[PDB]
């Protein structure tokens, strides 16, 4: 069985009814990115921020969000493939999840945990964060942030990732713009290591000869066909 | 890798 890597980005969650990052009017939300992903912005206005992924993580867990089919078939895609298979998201949400993988490497956090400004220790929480919130880690309890991974900040599990791209046989782009790296870069790489690549997307994600297989179309609709094409095969 | 970046053209 071949080694399959997978990479989701946003677009996965859209039909899912989770927004993010338009490259085109800039905005998060209605925020400037600057505002609410940086750790400049958090710096700056640390209420509007906290109130901001507040909102994202009250938005998340509403009856109305549900994984939608090419979640599913991710999952699926894991049941078969067993150990041979990694899912490496940019998503901040619980999606896949909810749907049945495990072992997801969130490279951008998750919207479900916070972390102690101090020793940058994550926690579960599903709740607001306020003022009066602090860590679990300290004698001195100290504030918490979003576990979540801004623009100008490290990703998390990098190492992993960037084994899991020279091992892969089979790397899939996922709902991924482009416009943010290092996950935009992974292409590269794993074409590099000498993976057959694949680009399941709305929009092309890089310009050229990177991916060798390409089916465009609603997530919920390629992921399934792409995951069944390649599971009878 | 570095940093968690946005390129803005193309
Ligand atoms: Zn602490």
């Amino acid at each position: 069985k071949p080694r399959v890597l997978v990479l989701t980005g946003a677009g996965i969650s859209a039909e899912s009814g989770i927004r993010t990052f338009r490259a085109a009017d800039g905005l998060w939300e209605e925020h400037r990115v600057e505002d609410v992903g940086t750790p400049e912005g958090f710096d700056r206005d640390p209420e509007l921020v906290q109130a901001f992924y507040n909102a994202r993580r009250r938005q998340l867990q509403q009856p109305e969000i549900q994984p939608n089919a090419a979640h599913l078939a991710l999952a699926k895609l894991q049941d078969a493939l067993g150990d041979r298979f990694l899912l490496v998201t940019q998503n901040c949400d619980n999606l896949h999840e909810r749907a049945g993988n495990t072992n997801v490497i969130h490279m951008h956090g998750e919207l479900l945990k916070v972390r102690c400004s101090q020793s940058g220790q994550a926690l579960d929480w599903t709740g607001d964060v306020t003022p009066e919130d602090k860590c679990h880690c300290c004698q001195f309890p100290a504030p918490l942030r979003p576990h979540v991974v801004w623009f100008g900040e490290m990703p998390l599990g990098m190492d992993e990732i960037y084994m899991a791209l020279s091992m892969a046989d089979i790397f899939i782009a996922i709902g991924t713009s482009g416009h943010v790296y290092p996950a935009a870069g992974f292409v590269h790489e794993a074409k590099l290591h000498g993976a057959h690549t694949v680009e399941l997307n709305l929009e092309p994600s890089q310009v050229g000869n990177e991916f060798a297989e390409k089916y465009y179309g609603p997530a919920s609709q390629v992921v399934p066909e792409f995951v069944e094409k390649l599971l009878k095969g | 890798g570095g940093a968690k970046r946005h390129r803005k053209i193309l």
